[PDB]
């Protein structure tokens, strides 16, 4: 069971945010190779110095591709699974699959890395987002109330009705810096900034679209005049 | 703005 | 998992050398203040069964059995290290190497296992090191590269990870370390 | 050009550490038999010049002038250096090095510049390697490496060259051209 | 300039034996061979692949992997002032006579970086790499008696091996594709004399 | 006869 979220491209907050998360959080172990910082800071309206101040630790350039040092086949070795590039990450799993993911890690001593992810059984990543999030495990908490799709609120205040579950991803309160609101709007500008990177032509698509189905459907008409007249 | 938004996590504390 | 309640009394001895908040004053000894819980207990289990070689601690760990190992290491967890000092003549190529490794090389960054802010993965077991004595960050990445220390695993990540660091790059990212919060 | 039959005379000082004929008893002392006349004599001027850093060469060579220099030089260079013995387990370890430098990380062999034979290449200036003794060359590759000999020239052959030597790689290294004739 | 003429023996196993060790020995520290393999080469020159392996593979490579060397070309160019080109089918480029010309041509030149100079490729950036063989080799070219190991005779052998195997190395094919093509001809005649009957047989 | 021909040029003595 995935998570929707909201992921609005057009946002250059939420992406430039997305991208430093992904700058420090993420580069450590995980390539954008694909992309280039030149067009991520272009395309997320970052100026180059800024770019190149802020998100490029590497020592590359404006031009070049964000690689990192941590090569495939290391990586695999060390951590049983190589790390996947993330560029296109957004379109191989989509964003709700990413905004479940990386808010379904919670404590399990049994794995090599003593955590388990709900979306991903068995992964092979740490982590890495445990200082923000905090300490996340498997008990229970107060969950709303559904029967049949019978979803309680409270009628005056808004809030859900809530009954005990004990098979549920609880946060141990003050174990990270963010509440769940706030690691909430991380992972959803982090994903964010994913979604861009596997699509970046996205937003240039649909406006080039939208002209060119205006001119489809000009020379429609006049294709269609030019038929069923000449067919007379 | 934008550089606040684009700060880096890793914070170093030096001398002087 | 251990008690930090107890761990304190028990974690007494160590406080000589680690300090009794487990951040030590002189550089060679290592702050345990604030460090993975697992990895603190991992450290412990290898320097009593000889998987990691300190001759300070020659027999400190084998009268303590494997529930005072695990108390004393959730009483150093449950602290805070200290952030020391980066060099301003080292923090910038200590900055560099840390935050974005060596692409030529194929040296990893430290900010993915090690966090961005050097807290590490306490759960992964990959131990804090922000804040830690220079002196010894220096001495942990030179016997990795030399395989005087060999108790990462199997895996070799950190013998492998500190084979590609020169000595210049080992003091300065071990100054980066010392300041990094 | 020198003269030998003069720099025998002249480098008789010079034989209290690197031995009579250039070949020193002492591992700390490099031999100079045998070695190339040009690259004995850019280690004479960078020596004087300070170029290159010898401590117990402090003021021997200021009261030479250029013509005892280069008969020293060329006294040194018309005697034949001894060889000596390698570590039979660094042995194999330094003759792939030595032969093989590094694919995957870019260090060349050792066996260009410095000939298969180690005897180098008097023309150009490269030094007559085979036979030295084990502990010279690794301090030479070790100072290399760490940038404390920088008279290689603004090309940085050997800094360059040395950077990808690990302290294992430059023992076995060493060894094999200690043994190498 | 005036090459000197060195007839080159493709079928001579031992010569283009030699021409390997001394390729493998005194040239793969700058050059690589990278366009040809270790295995591709043994099985050319008759070597078995564990001799091979022992005695002409220095790098660490396996058997069947491109005769590689750890010498960047760009550290090279930086330190030589001019990158030392791969040898693979420099035979080709230059030919086997200024091969041959070129590596006995070197002669000792103070002036020049290496303390080097060449009459075929003056100004060259090569060391005298061979200067322990053929000796100390001055200016006409004389060599300097008692100064290498080897006379003329044998520097020459050895320089005639070296650009055997080298002129091999650029092309690898050429006693086979001679092979084939003799069977070829013979085919295309046969093929001839019956397309030459059938037209004539037709324009009568 | 080959072993000999493709003999490595650089000979190394080894302790023992
Ligand atoms: C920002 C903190 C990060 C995000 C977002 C992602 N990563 Fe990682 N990661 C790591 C490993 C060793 C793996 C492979 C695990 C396995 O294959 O079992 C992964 C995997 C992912 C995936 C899954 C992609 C897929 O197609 O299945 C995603 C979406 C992902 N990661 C996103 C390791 C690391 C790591 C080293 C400590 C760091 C710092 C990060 N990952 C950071 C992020
Ligand atoms: C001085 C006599 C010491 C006392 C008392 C204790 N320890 Fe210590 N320890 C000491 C040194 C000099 C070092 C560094 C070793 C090195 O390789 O440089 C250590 C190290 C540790 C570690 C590893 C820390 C890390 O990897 O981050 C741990 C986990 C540790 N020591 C634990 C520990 C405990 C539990 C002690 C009391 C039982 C204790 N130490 C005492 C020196 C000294
Ligand atoms: C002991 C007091 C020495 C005397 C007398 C001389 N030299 Fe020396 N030399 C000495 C040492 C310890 C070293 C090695 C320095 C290092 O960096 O490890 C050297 C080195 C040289 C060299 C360089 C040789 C090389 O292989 O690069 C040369 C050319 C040299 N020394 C020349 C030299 C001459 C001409 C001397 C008499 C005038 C002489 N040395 C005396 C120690 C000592
Ligand atoms: C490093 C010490 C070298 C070794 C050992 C050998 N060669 Fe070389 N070579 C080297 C350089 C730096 C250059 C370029 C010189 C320049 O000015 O451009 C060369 C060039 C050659 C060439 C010329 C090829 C061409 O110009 O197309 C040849 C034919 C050549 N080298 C052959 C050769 C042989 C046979 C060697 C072993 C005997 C050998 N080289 C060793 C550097 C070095
Ligand atoms: C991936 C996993 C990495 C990365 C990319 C780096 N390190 Fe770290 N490291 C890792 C592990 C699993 C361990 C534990 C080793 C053990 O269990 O014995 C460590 C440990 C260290 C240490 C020692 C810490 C201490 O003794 O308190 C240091 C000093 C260290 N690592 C430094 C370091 C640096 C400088 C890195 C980037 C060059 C780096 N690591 C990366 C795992 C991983
Ligand atoms: C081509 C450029 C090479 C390569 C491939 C190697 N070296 Fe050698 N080397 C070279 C030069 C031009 C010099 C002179 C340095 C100077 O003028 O100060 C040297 C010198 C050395 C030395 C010093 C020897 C001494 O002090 O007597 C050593 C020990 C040495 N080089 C070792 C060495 C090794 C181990 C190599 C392969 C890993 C190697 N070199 C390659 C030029 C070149």
């Amino acid at each position: 069971q995935l998570d929707h979220v909201d992921i609005d491209l057009t946002d250059k907050a939420a992406m430039q945010d997305g991208a430093r998360t992904f700058a420090n959080y993420c580069m450590g172990c995980h390539s954008a190779k694909f992309q280039r910082y030149e067009r991520v800071a272009t395309d997320l309206g970052i100026p180059a110095d800024l770019m190149m101040e802020k998100l490029v630790f590497t020592g590359a350039k404006i031009g070049d591709h964000m690689d990192i040092g941590m090569k495939p086949a290391d990586a695999k070795t060390w951590f049983g699974a190589a790390p996947p590039d993330l560029t296109l990450v957004a379109r191989v799993r989509g964003t709700d699959w990413l905004y479940s993911y990386l808010r379904s890690f919670y404590e399990d001593p049994k794995r090599p890395w003593g955590v388990n992810n709900v979306i991903f059984p068995n992964v092979g990543m740490p982590n890495v987002l445990a200082p923000l999030q905090g300490r996340q495990v498997i008990g229970c908490k107060q969950v709303q109330v559904v029967e049949d799709g019978k979803k309680q609120f409270d009628p005056l205040t808004g809030t859900p009705l809530t009954h005990e579950a004990c098979d549920q991803l609880t946060v141990v309160p003050k174990t990270g810096e963010l509440n769940e609101a706030q690691f909430d709007e991380k992972v959803k500008n982090l994903v964010t900034f994913l979604a861009y990177s596997a699509n970046p032509n996205k937003l240039a698509s649909e406006r080039i679209g939208t002209y060119v189905l205006l001119y489809l459907a000009f020379f429609f008409v006049f294709a269609y005049l030019l038929k069923r007249e000449y067919w007379k | 703005a934008i550089a606040k938004r684009l700060e880096p996590v890793g914070k170093v504390c030096v001398q002087g | 998992a251990g008690d930090a309640a107890a761990g304190q009394a028990k974690a007494a001895v160590c406080g000589a050398c680690h300090g009794a908040d487990g951040n030590s004053p002189a550089p060679n000894f290592p702050k345990l203040a604030g460090q993975g819980e697992r990895y603190l207990l991992k450290q412990m289990h290898d320097i009593k069964d000889g998987k990691r070689t300190v001759l300070e601690m020659t027999g400190l760990l084998t009268n303590l059995s494997d529930q005072d190992l695990a108390d004393i290491a959730a009483y150093f967890a449950s602290q805070k290290m200290s952030v020391g000092m980066a060099d301003p003549n080292l923090v910038a190529q200590g900055e560099a190497l840390f935050r974005g490794g060596k692409i030529a090389e194929g040296m990893p960054a430290c900010t993915g296992c090690h966090s961005p802010s050097g807290v590490g993965i306490a759960t992964a077991g990959f131990p804090h090191l922000g804040g830690q004595h220079a002196t010894y960050v220096a001495k942990q990445l030179t016997d990795f590269r030399e395989g005087t220390r060999t108790n990462d695993g199997d895996t070799k990540i950190m013998q492998s990870i500190a084979a590609k660091l020169s000595n210049k790059d080992i003091a300065a990212i071990s100054s980066y370390i010392q300041g990094l919060h």
